[PDB]
RNA sequence: AAAUUAGAUCCGUAACUUCGGGAUAAGGAUUGGCUCUGAAGAUUGAGAUAGUCGCGAUUAUCAAUUAACAAUCAAUUCAGAACUGGCACGGACUUGGGGAAUCCGACUGUCUAAUUAAAAC
RNA sequence: AUUCUGGUUGAUCCUGCCAGUAGUUAUAUGCUUGUCUCAAAGAUUAAGCCAUGCAUGUCUAAGUACACACGAAUUAAAAGUGAAACCGCAAAAGGCUCAUUAUAUCAGUUAUGGUUCCUUAGAUCGUUACUUGGAUAACUGUGGUAAUUCUAGAGCUAAUACAUGCAAUUAAAACAUGAACCUUAUGGGACGUGUGCUUUUAUUAGGCUAAAACCAAGCGAUCGCAAGAUCGUUAUAUUGGUUGAACUCUAGAUAACAUGCAGAUCGUAUGGUCUUGUACCGACGACAGAUCUUUCAAAUGUCUGCCCUAUCAACUUUUGAUGGUAGUAUCUAGGACUACCAUGGUUGCAACGGGUAACGGGGAAUCAGGGUUCGAUUCCGGAGAGGGAGCCUGAGA
RNA sequence: UGUGCUUCAUACGUAUGUAAGCGUAUUACCGGCCGGUACUAUUACUUUGAACAAAUUAGAGUGCUUAAAGCAGGCUUCAAAUGCCUGAAUAUUCUGUGCAUGGGAUAAUGAAAUAAGACCUCUGUUCUGCUUUCAUUGGUUU
RNA sequence: UCGCUACUACCGAUUGAAUUAUUUAGUGAGGUCUCCGGACGUGAUCACUGUGACGUGUUACGGUUGUUUCGCAAAAGUUGACCGAACUUGAUUAUUUAGAGGAAGUAAAAGUCGUAACAAGGUUUCCGUAGGUGAACCUGCGGAAGGAUCAUUA
């Protein structure tokens, strides 16, 4: 993202710049660890050589997914590491027996591992604590990954 | 906390698993916070007037409960409201009576007089193995009963069979398919044995497939299932015959019309 | 008193929720710490249920800890230098957590070469021109008790340039990782590697 | 007649209306001194790597700078905070009272030098 | 117990409404009433005011008992009843009501690994007089103001109230530091020192597929006369852990930390042992103990679901609105609050505003079905005690 | 990818309504046809479930004398008699959301265009990595 | 149309009147927190005084002493913040209400005036639009048949 472009030292929590003092013999110079989450969402390779800290990213972070597991399409993406969602459903009336369609958004933390998020893309969400304000929602997998029709283009 | 945290609780709340009639009080028995939860807890104002029927007021047992007669688990338990919930073996010695509060197929309990010599131990399944307690080990039971140092092969989801003068493992059955069970808590309550598959949804709520003598194959929470011995194996004396999932039309056949008088 | 949470303050589309449950006590909240450099107060404030923490106004001295050397040795604590929650932080010398702090550098240095007597970094040498006389008093080998240990070592003795000047002018910067209005105490790691080269440039280059 | 208001910054502003207005409507807040803090510019940027000859003088370069690149230098304005006294602070001076209507003339303009400046022209 | 009749015309067929029709735990009211079983009942208007009376107090052989108030007999054991008073606990449940409240409450679902917790049960309790300090009620005694409510001054005295305080806190063992140790190595020591838990910070391991080519110590082992040279076996990436996981999580070690806390308590029996000599030990309960695990809960957050209104179309953001970031604050997440950046966020799938004779839901009334109307009302949840605000003690307001 | 044949299990030469055999391979191993076992384009719909308050409601059973109710009661029996017997159902509801499982008709989206198409040319051109052994422990490195 | 008798609802000077909640500014009771503060009530030392004891050099016990050292807490009162009732003012809503006059509607047929329409209603009617007129109405321009023509005129 941005090489420590804040005014506090955006820092991991619990990792060490340190070299001197360590029992054994055990450098091997990759120093974070990154979380898996396990639950089916292979983490991306840039959570292991991540610049960005993230504090709210479940990967890199201290935040981890439990609750619903839900699914949306990215209508915005102008926040800074935040998106928001749209989750299209339908809502059935019965002294009519027809359907009615409604809709909701979600303000939804996008973890900075996703390069590249737009919409619409489809996306699946997973909850966590409540992160600010509105946001309980971190992405897990945008599930449109590569292009298949907007880095396609012939010849 | 707000305010909390609500010492009483009403009739035609508490449950009907314990057939509490609609008339006869407004109140109901409020267990005073044992090893088991209010719902799954059947306080000792049930047992002696509404079901031995040695009492006949509320006030005719704790002429009985401070006398120190009465007798849960081999410790005294002189609480007149006492939760003692599933397999809580209230041993009576006097007048040597020797019960055990296991569960009935019908979503309720059952009253089981049951062996004086299986009576001294009981069946008990583990929740959470953990370190911290002394010195590294200990598990935690389905009543509560936090017991030190077990064997490291016991994991979590099966159970260990209780002595009730020690609080010391004995045997330890564990949750393989092959191995009978029982249910308690959902609409297939009371429902024995045995089990089929598992299926595992990572995060969270596991249920589990269970086959009836009957070939009755069902299915509930892993929540749900207590586990009581191997394929044909009942380690404990059980009720009233099994809890075979009876038809609805079968119990009005066996009993009710055929019917000597 | 003063309130928590969002009784008042209006929803995610620019709404009024209106009135919501007239004052409830668990969602209080207290006037702060500003614990300044005044040396030793605390007060103790009565936390939910039964609790106690310790409210550290004025607070003067803390168990500050070279990370780089699973160490942790209490020292006082003499300035405010920088801040990045304000300013008004800084110069009312107001310690919460991660102030960038200055402490002692002393109770380090003599606990440096206890263990590692290799002597860095040196300060004038009009000052060196003799010892009284240390190089034997140091390790003196015994010909051979414990101490050979202190030479299979000179592989960690090497500390970064960028910190050994910050010794020899007998003052370091630290960096606050306690919350003084709760935990009571004020104490932290220092700075050493990349922590440091950033928040000094963030003081000398500003200026 | 006299008093009241008055500079500036900020907020807020009705009936009507030829939609330009009315309007500085009305109505309120702020304002000194002293110590700092923030923001808004310019100009060269700054060049890393043999040694001939004896590092020294004749002596190199595409680009990447960069995210405060580093010093110099330059004016002045605007926001913020802490402390601080007889609330005296636009401390003198410079400097609008406002509003609800009726009549006449639309407006700015012109007039009876030396009694009428208007609704007259 | 899926139905309709009268009324527009001189008569007709229609559209059409009016009028009939029946039910209503649905209110009032009118007239009359021999039983009897159940029984709703100041909700509607005024959540407008209120005479009087009561609705919260509590003792075991087991915290403290100097009452002749009553028991007995020179035994301190009175172990009796125990009034009072102290201390402990409870008084935050229930009970009443429906003003407020329009995604707010509420209902279901799911979360808390983002927290907290009296009690209850279960497990757990070594790193200088060991048996103590003072001071108050009850009680006695003299008082005050219109005024009983209120309370002062003095003399007494307790504890599981307040306060201090363990010589086995006891080290070996463990293990750093020195130490009378002294050797070509996966090598050795007397002793002096130090090592409660808890909080805080910091560090390091953190749940894990297989071998050699070659090499310094050549120790195990081999060869070269040897200086030694080529090799090599295992105990050595040795902690639960969701069986979704850098759970900062319960465990552990390291370097510290400051500051507290740490069993001077009680009834019934006593004999093993008598020298009746503080040499010799049961069962019980507690103002109480501390950590972990439970439990009665809470409080937040997730995903859906609410009435009328466009003669309400754009709202929010100076004075937090949407996000980032560091903080503070809280039991904890979080614009909850602050400071600095970013300019977001909601919207015809009805936002925002208004109305409500709106507490929400279970449920109730009525029909063949589809449904309409209601729910102040005994059950769960929210809410409040003339109107607002503040707050103490308390695990909990 | 709709079925056809070959069939056989199955209502009466006829009827497959359970299934098995050809349309080149409706998922690879071991176990004694049978289990562990590797692998699941998607959503709506739908099947059966799970899961969850009671009262109400639906209503099972029952001579409170009946009844609305009630959750009791009944029997051996006129008894003596821990002397027995069984109760105290099952459901609409808490309609939908959400979860598990079967289905794949219907209805949308999805894919391979001068190929950032597939298996393959499994080439080693490139990889990533780290626990087993270099006695212990360090260097040379496959 | 007009006239008498009623009834409802409008418009309206008064920049009317009464509420109702919601807030801008202003003041402001209390309280939490905080900066000090230090009544009284101890600790405790400084000396000691009453005596004895040792070698009068030093100490033991008493004087709620003398009076300096040193604390320990702690009431009143206070400084600053923060929650904030409350009243005063302004604006903003959301209802209700008094009003000279003005003007529509309804009931009321039985009043006056004329006859607009329905029959080729005696000028066919209706519509849109303008103007005019005591009143129904009239007239222009355009339209329609719901017309009095479904039309016969190589």
């Amino acid at each position: 993202m941005a090489d420590q472009n804040e005014r506090a030292f955006q820092k991991q929590f619990g990792v060490n710049l340190n070299r001197k003092v360590k029992p054994g013999i055990t450098k091997k110079k990759l120093l974070r660890r990154s979380r898996d989450v396990g639950l089916g969402f292979k983490t991306p390779r840039e959570a292991i050589d991540g610049t960005y800290i993230d504090k709210k990213c479940p990967w890199t972070g201290d935040v981890r997914i439990r609750g619903r597991i839900l699914t949306g399409v990215v209508r915005k993406a102008k926040m800074q590491r935040t998106i928001v969602i749209r989750r299209d459903y339908l809502h059935f009336v019965r002294k009519y027996s027809r359907f009615e369609k409604r809709h909701r958004n979600m303000s939804v933390h996008c973890s900075p591992v996703f390069r590249d998020v737009e919409h619409g893309d489809i996306v699946t969400i997973g909850e966590c604590r409540p992160l600010s304000k509105t946001v309980r929602f971190n992405v897990l997998k945008v599930s449109k990954g590569q292009g298949a029709k907007k880095s396609f283009k012939k010849y | 906390m707000a305010r909390g945290p609500k010492k009483h609780l009403k009739r035609l709340a508490a449950p009907k698993a314990w057939m509490l009639d609609k008339l006869g009080g407004v109140f109901a028995p409020r267990p005073s916070t044992g090893p088991h939860k209010l719902r799954e807890s059947l306080p000792l104002l049930i047992f002696l007037r509404n079901r031995l029927k040695y009492a006949l007021n509320g006030a005719e047992v704790t002429k009985i409960v401070m006398q120190r007669l009465v007798k849960v688990d081999g410790k005294v338990r002189t609480d007149p409201t006492y939760p003692a919930g599933y397999m809580d073996v209230i041993t009576l010695e006097k007048t040597g009576e020797f019960f055990r509060l296991v569960y009935d197929v019908k979503g309720r309990f059952v009253i089981h007089r049951i062996s004086a010599e299986e009576a001294k131990y009981k069946l008990c399944k583990v929740k959470k193995t953990q370190l911290g307690a002394k010195g590294v080990p200990f598990l935690v039971t389905h009543d509560g009963r936090t017991i030190r140092y077990p064997d490291p092969l016991i994991h979590a989801n099966d159970s260990v069979q209780v002595d009730i003068a020690s609080g010391k493992i004995t045997d330890y059955i564990k949750f393989d398919s092959g191995n009978l069970c029982m249910i308690t808590g959902g609409r297939n309550l009371g429902r024995v044995g045995t089990v089929v598959n598992r299926e595992r949804h990572p995060g969270s709520f596991d249920i589990v497939h269970i086959k009836d003598s009957q070939g009755h194959v069902f299915a509930t929470r892993l929540t749900n299932v207590f586990i009581i011995g191997k394929g044909n194996k009942p380690y404990i004396s059980l009720p009233k015959g099994k809890g075979v999932k009876l038809s609805i039309a079968e119990e009005r056949d066996k009993r009710l019309a055929a019917k000597t008088h | 008193g003063i309130s928590r949470d969002s009784a008042h303050k209006r929803r995610a589309t620019g709404g009024k929720r209106k009135s919501l449950r007239k004052k409830r006590k668990f969602e209080l909240g207290r006037p702060a710490a500003n614990t300044k450099l005044g040396s030793g107060r605390v007060h103790k404030v009565r936390t939910r249920g039964g609790n106690t923490k310790l409210r550290a106004l004025r607070l003067e001295t803390g168990n500050f800890a070279w990370a780089s050397e699973g160490v942790a040795r209490k020292t006082r604590i003499a300035d405010v230098v920088y801040n990045a929650s304000n300013n008004e932080l800084v110069r009312t010398k107001t310690l919460v957590k991660n102030s960038i702090v200055v402490i002692d550098a002393t109770p380090f240095r003599q606990w440096y070469e206890a263990h590692y007597v290799l002597p860095l970094g040196r300060k004038r040498n009009p000052k060196h021109a003799q010892k009284e006389d240390e190089n034997d008093v140091l390790t003196k080998k015994r010909s051979e008790k414990v101490m050979k240990k202190y030479l299979e070592r000179q592989k960690y003795g090497k500390v970064e340039q960028a910190l050994e000047d910050q010794f020899t002018s007998g003052r370091i910067l630290a960096c606050i990782s306690s919350r003084p209005g709760q935990c009571g105490r004020s104490d932290g790691y220092i700075l050493e590697g990349k922590e440091l080269e950033f928040y000094l440039k963030k003081i000398k280059s500003k200026k």
